[PDB]
């Protein structure tokens, strides 16, 4: 059943993409989507979003598209509920805007079935009681700063450091270790962005035309009006959680940009009339990101797991749109552009980044223990790199040699050749699991691999592949110094 | 909630605040009074009133079923202030500020606005109050009916110490009479969801669900809850301190109270002032941590503590709302974000911590050896090539000694201490204290090897916990016996024990030493 289904409505008033409405038989309930039914001079529709009630037969609302050539008294009819968004297997490989309309030009989607964008977060009983790991399969990642089930994850760093490259990584690693699939949430983007994403994913066969796609794209970019891209995160959100609740999954959700949300709704709070808190934000501020990011979580029945970019205004990290963000992430990954120069890719700074499951609890004792040690050898690796530029690389004792050409080997090994960088790199990728990073990386610290080079564990995957390019190493150095043994 | 009579219908909704007409009559609802709104027949959605205005309307907060909240919807009034569900029975459950229990997976009602006790109603705090922390309890000791405030930035241990306090008192609970038994009330303020779950799985496991009931009011539901949830938390502890037994109440955290609180003034066109919080945040606040009181021998002598959290944002104690609490609380534990990088865990700074009634606080033993830390200390940091003094050297030691991951008993604390006081660690090294401290207190090397006879004081024996808090360490029955028991575990600890770090000096053996002190941080 569905009440106040098609119940008719006029255009009280128009001030710019806030818009009343007069309903004769009452106002439908909030956040409820209303279809705008007159007129046929508009190139695109008009559906506009109830947020406030003004009194029983009038209600105020925002508007998804543009409010061009609205005229007063204007017939509109409510949808049923909320914004509607298609979901399931039928999304994947397609692009999406806000309201679930398909902006690729490729037929109309599958859609067996359409929920609500405005989902309640789940409850306490719904929580998992086992803070679990999430295997990215990469080794800086899963070692220093593992990513968890149900985790908000924050992706720190500026214009081309690695970040499109380490989301694709992502969408590749989730369908080959768990199997699941991805969204992107588009927030706030630039639209010509978006294509080359779309682009370089079918490149790549995460989306495929022909065959199986793993990769769902819900674009609001920064053409559309306030209220589009407020409303796009959670559009996206909806699609991950059938894939959480229905069927079952570890799912990945990417929202490039988070604080584009925050801004998106700090525009439409303006022209709602209310009175702006700290910094000329919304009053809600706290409230707009509590609800959107508790719905991130791991349920007892999948587990959503976000990675976000945070846009620190005039790098002011005392902001409120990152310093309230910060409270509801788990895992802080920082890349610095003077590791990605050195040659050093993914560009990850570890020192900078943490995770709250690194933790003897919820990980096991054994990858603490490890992944402690790297952090340690890698600070007292920056303390020795001072000392060796002031006075030399033969000034210093016997045992911190050996810490060097370990710590140098750690930073080396640190380093991955990425499966989806096939075409960057000119080498196949390397899922790296998370039994072969631990031992590997112990080893290194025991001093088991100090007779190996070290140029052999720059860009590999595992102890295997260590090993095999180090025995390629030692025939290719044995032929070369043959040469000049003679001429 | 008990409906009386149809007061009015709904008007206007702006997301979690409404105005009401009234209905034909004019029946007019009382002040800060509960209502009910008809959201469907068989459903309710209850908001509370505060703006009565001469037209006749009627401002109400929205708290529950705030999506189906339509224009023109039926409204019934209770002609009540909020009473909420308190006494023992609410114990071990997650509970609303409106009193509406939460599931979670696998008693007569006192009033939430109610004046706090007066000056004759109130007496000095003599009763201890053990967080579990070596740190804590000896430099910023807490009261019962002591306001102690938890100050420091994002993950630094604010939680973790307020819920470790919660669990510290299970021990003491369990062997106690029930008459002295800390009942704690977490309440839980614009929080994420999974944390909640997380506290209540790590609360359930250490058997502190059947002494603590918490609050909650998370990031999903809305700002009308979050406001109010640390008024519902002191009621329940009222009903404690009031029927004459003592209680314990941490706010995690007031930061996320003001920022609800403050967009209920904005919404409501309230003038704002100091970082857009509106005039009365400062007296949001104080009301709410007066009613944590130590009361007098007339009214019982129960207690409710308070241990308020407030984020600081990059070690800012300017804040305005940061400002406010350290002006009401009876001090604070301020926790350092380089502290807790640097090592040190939990992460307190001791200079820039305090406790106003710290002294008379404190149990008689624990007053004898923290006295002389506080000159150690002093010295220690001062004084900080190398050249060691015997301060330099004991000092450095307690620095090792205070970290530690879940809460210390007060008799495996206290003993540790005395032994770094009177110079039992000074020949040991610094990073071999916690190994020296394990071995203490689960194991014993004079029953081990041979050279023990002791007539009664062991570490094993933790019934002599409640003896020490009698007589003290530095007493005729006890003194001559416990410097035995430390003679004995020292002069093994070195010969035995500690003769392998001159050895050991190879691959498989460094390693097995690391992970084996690596594991002792947790375990005091
Ligand atoms: N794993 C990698 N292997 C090799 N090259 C990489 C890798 N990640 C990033 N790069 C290089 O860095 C450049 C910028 O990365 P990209 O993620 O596209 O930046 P942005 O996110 O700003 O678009 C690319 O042109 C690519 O050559
Ligand atoms: N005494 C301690 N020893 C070791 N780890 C701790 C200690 N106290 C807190 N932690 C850890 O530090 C992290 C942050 O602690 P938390 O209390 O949540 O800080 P905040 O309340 O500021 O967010 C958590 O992952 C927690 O497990
Ligand atoms: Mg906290």
């Amino acid at each position: 059943v569905a009440d106040h289904k098609g119940r008719v409505g006029h255009v009280s008033q128009v001030i710019g993409a806030v818009v009343d409405v007069h309903f004769a038989d009452g106002v439908p309930p909030v956040l409820t989507a209303l279809d705008v039914v007159d007129k046929l001079g508009r190139d695109e529709p008009l559906t506009l979003e109830i947020v406030q009630h003004l009194d029983a037969h009038t209600g105020r609302c925002i508007a998804m598209q543009t409010t061009d050539l609205l005229k007063l008294k204007a017939k509109v009819v409510s949808t049923g509920g909320n914004i509607s968004v298609p979901v399931g297997r039928e999304t994947l490989g397609r692009i999406f805007n806000v309201l679930g309309d398909a902006i690729d030009q490729r037929g109309p989607v599958g859609e067996k079935l359409r929920m609500p964008i405005h989902a309640v977060a789940p409850k306490l009983a719904d929580q998992a009681a086992e803070d679990a790991v999430l295997t990215t399969g990469i080794k800086v990642i899963d070692l220093i700063l593992p990513y968890c089930k149900g985790g908000k994850i924050g992706l720190f760093g500026g214009a081309g450091v690695g970040k499109t490259v380490i989301i694709m990584e992502l969408i590749n690693n989730v369908a080959k270790g768990h199997g699941g699939f991805s969204v992107f949430a588009g927030v706030g983007e630039r639209t010509r962005e978006g294509t080359d994403l779309y682009l370089e994913m079918m490149q790549s066969k995460v989306i495929d035309l022909k065959g199986e796609s793993k990769c769902v794209l819900v674009y609001g970019q920064m053409n559309e009006p306030p209220g589009a891209r407020a409303r796009v995160a959670q559009s996206a959100l909806t699609m991950a959680e059938y894939f959480r609740d229905v069927e079952g999954q570890d799912v990945l959700l990417f929202i490039d940009n988070i604080f584009r949300f925050t801004q998106a709704n700090s525009e439409v709070s303006a022209l709602l009339g209310r009175i702006p808190a700290a910094v000329g934000y919304q009053p809600t501020l706290a409230e707009d990101l509590g609800q959107l990011q508790e719905r991130i979580t791991s349920t007892t029945k999948g587990s959503i797991t976000s990675v976000q970019a945070v846009y620190v205004p005039a790098d002011d990290i005392t902001d409120p749109a990152p310093a309230t963000t910060f409270s509801h992430l788990d895992a802080t990954t920082v890349l610095d552009r003077a590791v990605a120069e050195s040659g050093i890719y993914p560009a990850v700074n570890p020192l900078e980044c943490a995770s709250r499951i690194m933790d003897p609890d919820v990980i096991s004792v054994d990858h603490y223990n490890v992944a402690q040690d790297v952090v340690q050898m890698l600070t007292k690796y920056r303390e020795l790199q001072d000392i060796i530029a002031v006075l030399g690389i033969d000034e210093l004792s016997e045992e911190d040699k050996l810490i060097v050409d370990r710590a140098r080997k750690l930073v080396k090994f640190l380093s991955q050749p990425f499966q989806v960088a096939e075409v960057f790199t000119g080498m196949t990728g390397h899922y790296v699991q998370l039994d072969d990073t631990i031992d590997s990386f112990s080893g290194l610290l025991m001093g088991t691999y100090d007779q190996v080079p070290e140029m052999a564990f720059y860009m590999v995957g595992g102890i295997n592949s260590v090993l095999e390019k180090a025995k390629k190493m030692a025939e290719e150095a044995a032929e070369l110094e043959k040469m000049r043994r003679a001429r | 909630f008990k409906t009386t009579e149809m007061i009015g219908y709904v008007h206007s909704i702006d997301g979690t605040i409404a105005t009401l007409i009234p209905a034909p009559g004019n029946p007019g609802v009382a002040y800060n009074t509960i209502i009910q709104i008809q959201v469907s027949p068989t459903t309710f959605a209850a908001g509370l009133v505060f703006n009565l205005e001469k037209d006749g309307r009627i401002g109400i907060i929205l708290m529950d079923n705030i999506t189906e909240v339509q224009s023109g919807q039926k409204v019934m009034a209770t002609g009540q202030l909020l009473h909420i569900p308190v006494g023992a029975g609410v114990l071990g459950k997650v509970v609303n500020p409106l009193g509406h229990e939460v599931p979670v997976g696998l008693s007569t009602l006192g009033k939430v606005d109610t004046g706090a006790p007066n000056i004759v109603s109130r007496s000095p705090v003599n009763y201890n109050l053990l967080t579990g922390f070596k740190a804590v309890d000896t430099m910023i000791p807490i009261g019962r009916g002591q306001r102690e405030l938890i100050v420091g930035d994002r993950q630094t241990g604010k939680t973790s110490i307020a819920v470790s306090t919660i669990i510290n008192q299970v021990r003491i609970n369990q062997q106690i009479l029930s008459k002295n038994a800390v009942i704690s009330i977490y309440v839980s303020i614009g929080q994420r969801c999974s944390n909640v779950a997380r506290i209540h799985r790590l609360l359930q496991s250490y058997g502190a669900l059947r002494y603590t009931t918490v609050m909650a009011a998370t990031a999903a539901e809305p700002a009308g809850l979050q406001y109010l949830a640390p008024y519902a938390g002191v009621t329940m502890g009222e009903y404690f301190m009031n029927r004459g037994r003592h209680c314990l109440c941490v706010y995690d955290d007031l930061s996320k109270q003001a920022v609800a609180y403050r967009q209920i003034s904005l919404l409501l066109r309230r003038p704002p002032g100091r970082e857009a919080y509106p005039g009365d945040v400062f007296y949001l606040h104080s009301r709410l941590l007066e009613r944590a009181a130590m009361l007098s021998p007339g009214k019982g002598g129960g207690s409710v503590t308070a241990l308020p959290i407030v984020e600081t944002l990059s070690n800012d104690v300017t804040a305005y709302i940061v400002t406010n609490v350290i002006s009401i609380t009876d001090g604070q534990i301020y926790l350092d974000t380089k502290l807790f990088t640097g090592g040190q865990r939990p992460a307190v700074n001791i200079g820039l911590s305090v406790s106003r009634v710290g002294s008379s606080a404190q149990n008689a033993a624990m007053k004898g050896v923290a006295g002389k830390l506080k000159g150690i200390l002093a010295e220690y940091r001062k004084l900080a090539q190398q050249v060691q003094t015997i301060p330099m050297i004991r000092g450095a030691r307690f620095v090792a000694l205070f970290n530690q991951k879940q809460p210390s008993y007060f008799m495996n604390a206290i003993v540790s201490l005395y032994a770094c006081l009177n110079g039992y660690l000074d020949d040991v090294k610094v990073q071999y204290v916690k190994f020296y401290e394990y071995l203490l207190v689960h194991r014993d090397l004079g029953i081990m090897y041979g050279t023990a006879k002791n007539k009664f004081f062991y570490m094993y024996v933790q019934e002599l916990n409640y003896l020490i808090r009698f007589f003290t360490l530095n007493s005729p029955i006890l003194h001559g016996e416990l410097e035995e028991m430390l003679k004995q575990h020292t002069h093994l600890f070195l010969q035995h024990y500690q003769s392998k770090m001159n050895a050991i000096k190879s691959e498989k053996d460094v390693k097995a030493l690391k992970n084996l002190l690596y594991s002792c941080k947790r375990a005091v």
